[PDB]
């Protein structure tokens, strides 16, 4: 199934995707298409951030949702 | 965890876990104040600065400020771009909705000035106007985000009894913090 990753740019990532895919798996996806390490990226949907070890399905993400992509914050 | 070192910039992750730890505290505590008060976690505060419309639109719909009386802002200065800049400041701006006709955005900057620039952003997308406001100055290069969280904590105590919002007197404790976090 298809999802979509939105970028703080606007920028619209495509992925790939399986309900059973982790959250884990789905930022290698990014890292497949834009070279950004997953240690590097946070997922947020529906206001909460996405837990590594989780699946999309935990999460109720279905085909067509949105993600948002917010790269590691320091300071 | 997450686990912070005695001399470690705090990431997006400690002060999105120490935001998670006072809401929790303050639904128990005080509930009806926690309805009014909205925690926003680091990364929407960044959304809602994006020169992107259409995320900014989303991260206010995620905050809901048209029910709140509070909003606590930790503001990074992270490029929006940029993969390699990460950010090298904390400071927090606090959103008083209380009069909706006049709503201000107090400035708590520990290196005063610094993060002036994303205040004033973040202040206009959420219709309020832009005021420094005192914070005890950092006396070294790592504690702004625990300045970010422990004065986040003494203006929640201010706010809960009935007024003076100078944090200059502010005392901050990362031991108290890694505490926190790592118990």
């Amino acid at each position: 199934m298809q999802i979509f990753v939105k970028t703080l740019t606007g920028k619209t990532i495509t992925l790939e995707v399986e309900p059973s895919d982790t959250i884990e798996n789905v930022k290698a996806k990014i890292q497949d298409k834009e070279g950004i390490p997953p240690d590097q990226q946070r997922l947020i949907f529906a206001g909460k951030q996405l837990e590594d070890g989780r699946t999309l399905s935990d999460y109720n993400i279905q085909k067509e949702s949105t993600l948002h992509l917010v790269l590691r914050l320091r300071g | 965890g997450p686990v912070l070192g005695p001399t470690q910039w705090l990431g997006d992750e400690h002060i999105q876990r120490d935001y998670e730890l006072l809401a929790q505290e303050l639904q128990q505590n005080n509930p009806d104040l926690a309805a009014r008060t909205r925690f926003v976690d680091p990364l929407i505060a960044q959304m809602l600065r994006s020169p992107s419309k259409e995320v900014a639109e989303r991260a206010l719909g995620w905050v809901r400020p048209g029910t709140a009386d509070f909003l606590f802002l930790p503001v990074s200065d992270a490029s929006d771009t940029d993969r390699h800049q990460r950010g090298s400041h904390w400071s927090l701006l606090l959103v008083d909705r209380r009069d909706r006709g006049r709503r201000v955005a107090y400035h708590y900057d520990s290196t005063q000035g610094y993060n002036d620039g994303l205040a004033a952003e973040l202040a206009g997308r959420l219709d309020a106007n832009l005021q420094q406001a005192p914070i005890r100055q950092q006396q070294n290069s790592y504690d702004c985000g625990v300045f970010v969280l422990d004065g986040t904590r003494e203006l929640v105590r201010r706010l809960a009894a009935r007024p003076d919002l100078n944090l200059n007197n502010l005392v901050i404790s990362r031991q108290e913090l890694r505490d926190r976090l790592g118990a």
